[PDB]
């Protein structure tokens, strides 16, 4: 896992587009028309981590190995959901526990542009300030999606500078990033914040809320994987 | 007389996400498509636009 075939080449709004591939367990949700709603991460061949926001069905579909979603002759893989684990603690109220898992009917054929990123431990301890990465098909600007995939580079902030902001909304289980030049916007939800552990890439947040205007000066919010990874584990085990 | 949220203009909300939703927009007098967060939805927010029509019909 967090190991691109592919390595991606590093210089949403204000990001750029990422090398074909470079983010091969970035998945894109659709809805049975092939509508992109929302962004998710492979951590295995058979389960896809995404935003519990989302609200994703068994209705829709798992879309890996995409880079040009307007390329109808690009290679991809469609693959059928057969259960979605919404995170119980999921607050819809405060937006806190913003988890779902998606269990696939069939398993995903890994490949050079289709692998799985690594899940940190509950106890890692990413430092404020750490550069990281947040890809997706979200909007470039605050409007249609941009065909390609998005990534763009930015840092982790302490808790007590996202609440600067954004005060006593940020809960426990989310992380900030951003407010540097970038922003996630509507349709990366659900995607992946990265960072290198030990070289390989893991994610340490997924695509939750922020900015109204997707505002680049603004800290986005994630939710915070380390505070929901224990979950992960033991819904993956249990099913 | 239709509730008054139904002349509330369509919100997107917080969230990232690309939902389509439905708003009932008065200035036409149907239900119109938007891009809902996945979050915090106002009452003007329906699933489908039957359901919106139902609700919000001639508001």
């Amino acid at each position: 896992c967090g190991v691109p075939a592919i390595q991606p080449v590093l210089s949403i709004v204000n990001g750029e587009e990422a090398v074909p591939g470079s983010w091969p367990w970035q998945v894109s949700l659709q809805d049975k028309t092939g509508f992109h709603f929302c962004g998710g991460s492979l951590i295995n061949e058979n389960w896809v981590v995404t935003a519990a926001h989302c609200g994703v069905t068994t209705s829709d579909v798992v879309v890996a190995g995409e880079f040009d979603q307007g390329s109808s002759s690009e290679k991809i893989q469609k693959l059928k959901i057969a259960k979605v684990f919404k995170n119980s603690k999921y607050n819809s109220l405060t937006i806190n526990n913003d988890i779902t898992l998606l269990k696939l009917s069939t398993a995903a054929s890994f490949s050079q542009t289709v692998s799985a990123v690594c899940l940190p431990s509950a106890s890692d301890d990413f430092a404020a300030g750490t550069t990281c990465v947040t890809t997706g098909w979200g909007l470039t600007r605050y409007a249609n999606t941009p065909d390609r995939l998005q990534q763009a580079s930015l840092p982790l902030l302490s808790n007590t500078n996202c609440k600067k902001y954004w005060g006593t909304k940020i809960k426990d289980a989310m992380i900030c990033a951003g407010a540097s030049g970038v922003s996630s916007c509507m349709g990366d939800s659900g995607g992946p914040l990265v960072c290198k552990k030990n070289g390989a890439w893991t994610l340490v947040g997924i695509v939750s809320w922020g900015s109204s205007t997707c505002s680049t000066s603004t800290p986005g919010v994630y939710a915070r994987v380390t505070a929901l990874v224990n979950w992960v584990q033991q819904t993956l085990a249990a099913n | 007389m239709r509730p008054d949220f139904c002349l509330e203009p369509p919100y997107t909300g917080p969230c990232m996400a690309r939902i389509i939703r439905y708003f009932y927009n008065a200035k036409a007098g149907l239900c119109q498509t938007f891009v809902y967060g996945g979050c915090r939805a106002k009452r003007n927010n329906f699933k489908s636009a039957e359901d919106c029509l139902r609700t919000c019909g001639g508001a």
